[PDB]
């Protein structure tokens, strides 16, 4: 649904670099893997956290009831 | 004929014919509303009939199941009956 | 001081790179223990949803909420809600927060943790303020409303530790590593053409000599010197999570002194 | 004060009994939604 | 609905004692202590210390079932030392060997710039 407040194997802290994560790709136009490392980022399971997931309430937030 | 059905909350009446849960938590719709936790055998959908005063026809929450109540519906079918859908999160 | 031996490689608010010497392995690795799921911890544990509006179910949210860091600095000054002698929770154990968030404008509306307002009384201990790191002073993303969706929450912050529930845990990840150079040989590297070639050498194989090709195997030294590194979640400073950790483990030894006292 | 039923569309809250038929103001849609209790309801944040 | 409290995994339920002495008698001089509410933490611990003592037979610990919070810690002594002194000459020693470590951290935690 929405960004993980925690990553699963570790706990760090991670549901609060959605927005720049997203920023660091469009308005920087930088490459996936070289956005996540800026965030912070270098273990592979808090990399994956980010990287893989899903921000489906987007297409939720698009209906009316 | 005269022989309908009522969502509401039974209490016995010439017939005690009722069912082991607890409609403690049906309003007087017969419907538990959204927000309301259910367990256990509850009763989420009180019912009643008279055959030709009370015979309890509700229907429970599933035995080995337990949540809360995430919506209730009132519809009508194609033909005109009411229709009662109640989904459990 | 004799004994345990610290010394700092790097320093900073969130992680502590340094090297522990003169200690056994059990030690070293029972404080690695410790510091992830026995020290002391505020987080929301009770969720009260008034409105909710939004396109996320309670325990999804709630969920969240108490993942959300809180300031623990005084957490030694909030007794645990079991052990408090009120009814249910008060301000000697507990801190209560809300969140209220509606859909006003057009764009969507992000509710963060900054969001959130302490209502009960802090009586002047730094404890219960939603932890922030991002450069927006934002903090966590916990929900999003689309204009007209609404969120009505109350949540009551508890002192617990990550035994319980990860959620309580003060720590992050916690780097660990001993004898870069496998020189006691506690373990056997796998290999196709060369075990040296084909495993990556260690940051810590500098901080260390090299073993000497002839030298038959020291089959007398021990496992002392590990190269450590804890990362605070911000709930709690990170040379804190340390030595915190170290007066936990120091109590429960303690603990059973006591209890042979009594016995 | 109080709205027992809430449309599905509209989401104009509505509040009728029997022989009230089953439909909501303006909107003919016959379907309409429980709405939430008062009785607040409380959580784990595990 | 079968799993067990989170809580039970540190709090003594009611009957419950933190350590439980029981004598050996596949031995002589030995004990067998339950500690109740504590896991490889302590077990590990408490036995890698009791086993720096050269007055010790015998010392181990292991935790019958990971669903249960308790492991038994099993010494053995030469004549004379009791087995309950060595259990409290490690305890201290690891008390004071982390007091010792708990100053010499705060002490280089110091002189950093960051
Ligand atoms: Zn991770
Ligand atoms: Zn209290
Ligand atoms: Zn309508």
């Amino acid at each position: 649904m929405i960004v993980p407040v925690r990553c699963f194997s570790c706990g760090k802290v991670v549901g609060d670099k959605w927005e720049s994560y997203l920023n660091l790709l469009q308005e920087d136009e930088l490459d996936e893997g070289t956005a996540l490392s800026r965030l912070g980022l270098k273990r592979y399971c808090c990399r994956r956290m980010i990287l893989t997931h899903v921000d489906l309430i987007e297409k939720f937030l698009r209906y009316n009831p | 004929m005269s022989i309908t059905e009522t969502f509401e909350k039974p209490q016995r009446t010439n017939t005690l014919r009722m069912k082991h849960g607890t409609y403690d938590k049906l309003d007087d719709d017969g419907l538990i509303a959204p927000g309301v936790r259910v367990s256990g055998e509850d009763v989420i959908i009180g019912k009643t009939t008279p055959i030709s005063s009370k015979r309890d026809a509700s229907t429970p929450l599933r035995s080995t199941e337990n949540g809360i109540v995430d919506q209730v519906l009132v519809t009508t079918n194609q033909d005109g009956l009411k229709f009662v859908k109640v989904r459990v999160r | 001081e004799e004994g345990p031996q610290v010394k700092i490689r790097e320093a900073s608010k969130d992680n502590v790179d340094f090297i522990l010497s003169n200690v056994d392995l059990a030690m070293a690795n029972s404080l690695r223990r410790v510091m992830i799921a026995e020290i002391p911890t505020l987080a929301i544990d009770s969720v009260e949803v008034e409105t909710n509006t939004t396109v996320l179910a309670d325990e999804f949210i709630a969920h969240r909420l108490g993942l959300i860091p809180l300031q623990s600095m005084d957490i030694e000054q909030l007794e645990y809600s079991r052990d408090c002698f009120c009814e249910d929770h008060c301000d000697k154990c507990s801190v209560v927060l809300t969140l209220q968030a509606f859909g006003e404008s057009e764009s969507t509306t992000n509710v963060y943790s900054k969001d959130l307002v302490i209502v009960s009384n802090l009586m002047g201990r730094n404890i219960g303020h939603p932890i922030i790191q991002d450069k927006e002073g934002n903090g966590v993303l916990i929900c999003k409303l689309r204009k007209g969706q609404e969120l009505k929450l109350t949540c009551v912050a508890k002192k617990g530790i990550a035994k319980e529930h990860a959620k309580w845990g003060p720590a992050a990840a916690i780097e660990f590593e001993y004898d870069p150079w496998n020189k006691l040989k506690h373990t056997d590297y796998w290999y196709e053409q060369d075990s040296a070639k084909e495993w990556p050498q260690s940051k810590n194989c500098e901080y260390e000599d090299p073993p000497n090709e002839g030298d038959p195997f020291d089959y007398k030294a021990q496992a002392d010197t590990f190269y450590m590194n804890v990362e605070s979640v911000g709930s709690i400073p990170v040379d804190q999570v340390v030595v915190r950790g170290i007066d936990t483990l120091q109590k429960k030894v303690a603990s059973i002194l006591l209890a042979l006292t009594q016995m | 004060a109080t709205l027992k039923y809430i449309c599905a569309e509209c989401s104009s809250k509505l509040s009728l009994s029997r022989t009230d038929a089953v439909r909501c103001k303006d909107c003919g849609h016959r379907i309409l939604l429980k709405a939430r209790t008062k009785r607040l309801v409380q959580f784990e944040a595990r | 609905m079968n799993a067990p409290d989170r809580f039970e995994l540190f709090l003594l339920g009611e009957g419950e004692s933190k350590l439980k002495i029981d004598p050996d008698t596949k031995a002589p001089n030995a004990v067998v202590i339950t500690f109740e509410k504590e896991d490889h933490t302590l077990g590990n611990l408490i036995r890698a210390e009791l086993l720096n003592d050269r007055k010790v037979l015998f010392a181990a610990y292991k935790v019958e079932h990971p669903f249960f919070a308790r492991f038994k810690l099993r010494i053995q002594t030469t004549e004379g030392y009791d087995p309950k002194d060595a259990l409290k000459n490690a305890c201290n020693s690891i008390i004071n060997k982390l007091g010792a470590l708990k100053t010499n951290f705060e002490t280089e935690w110091n002189l950093q710039t960051l």
